[PDB]
This record gives structure tokens, sequence and C-alpha cells, in this order.
């Protein structure tokens, strides 16, 4: 279940996005929050975000939809198969160099963040990033 | 191809898992908020989570 205190906690979070206290979260309102925390998202990104959480398709997120998403948990398999995209020839391992380059230059991550990543996975140098280990750690 | 979709899912997942460390490197990135406070961390987590799900859909479209 969710707890009485938990539901309160989520209501707080929801209000931090819902600037106009009108019971829903717009793209503009989410963009505002994100820009407030120093990000420069495209309205494309904001729409994609809202669509992942918008159930009834009204274009805004209501509180039900919000606590549905906060309560969302197969994802192990998805993340494992993501690492496979970079697995030279189905090793099971990824070179830490390859991991770092992907993690920094492709996609979304900082050198510090990736240092944490590699430090949480490598078994000395040898056993270069066994991604099965990553996937299990995250789940 | 699915190289950027792949990467954004691993990255997205990790910043989620890492945010749950009250003391991760992941936190440093937010360089416009002087000292990170409660509500800051709340909105952050909310957003990382939301990005997770987006990356999870985009990768499902690529798989
Ligand atoms: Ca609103
Ligand atoms: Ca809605």
């Amino acid at each position: 279940q969710l707890t009485e205190e938990q539901i309160a906690e989520f209501k707080e979070a929801f209000s931090l996005f819902d600037k106009d206290g009108d019971g829903t979260i717009t793209t503009k309102e989410l963009g505002t929050v994100m820009r407030s925390l120093g990000q420069n998202p495209t309205e494309a990104e904001l729409q994609d975000m809202i669509n992942e959480v918008d159930a009834d398709g009204n274009g805004t997120i209501d509180f039900p939809e919000f606590l549905t998403m906060m309560a969302r948990k197969d994802s192990e398999e998805e993340i494992r198969e993501a690492f496979r995209v970079f697995d030279k020839d189905g090793n099971g391992y990824i070179s830490a160099a390859e991991l770092r380059h992907v993690m920094t230059n492709l996609g979304e991550l900082t050198d510090e963040e990736v240092d944490e990543m590699i430090r949480e996975a490598d078994i000395e140098g040898d056993g270069q990033v066994n991604y099965e280990e990553f996937v299990q750690m995250m789940t | 191809r699915q190289i950027p979709a792949a990467a954004s899912l691993i990255q997205t997942a990790w910043r989620c898992y890492a945010a749950e460390n009250p003391d991760s490197s992941t936190w440093k990135i937010y360089i416009r908020i002087s000292q990170l406070r409660e509500h800051h961390r709340a909105t952050i987590k909310v957003i990382r989570r939301m990005q997770y799900f987006v990356a999870k859909k985009k990768f499902q479209q690529a798989r």
C-alpha cells in the first residue's frame, strides 16, 4: 500500500509543479520547474514527458496520474538488453572505456557520475564492467 | 539503430538509482541551485523518474 504520510508526501511534490493551483500539471508548468532547476528542455521533451504520465489523454497530468507514475515499478530485462546494444559480440562484459565514452558523449552524463558508475561495478581492472552486475544492482 | 535510445535508458535508470543516494555525485550537476534543499531534491527525483519512463518507452519502440 501507500501510507497516509506517503500520500501527503506526494501531494507536496505535486503542488511544486502545479504552479497555478488548478489541480493539473501543464507542459509550461513542468518546463517552468525544470528551467527553475537549471535545465533547458525543448517543448518536445516536455510533451514526451507529459505523455508518459497522462492516462486519459487530456494533455495535462492530474493527481491520480501523478501518484500512478510515482507508484510505477521486465524493466530489468529492458536495461539488460540496453547494455547488449554495446556488447561487442555477446561477451557479458563491457570495456570500461567503451562504457565511459557511451555514458558521456552519447545520450544524456558527467565524468564524475560515470566514475561512480564504474567504481560500483568493476572487480579490480579485470572483470571489466560485467553489466549483469549493474542490472542487478539497479533492481 | 538504437544506440542513443539504449544509452538514454542506462543513463536515465542510473540517475534514478543514484539519486536515492543522499550523497551521490549525481547531485552535484544541479549548478543553478546554490544549496539543494528538500523541495529541490523532491522535484529532481520526480523528474529523473519521469525521464526514466520516457527513455523506457523510446527504447521499447527501438528494441
Ligand atoms: Ca496547473
Ligand atoms: Ca490527465
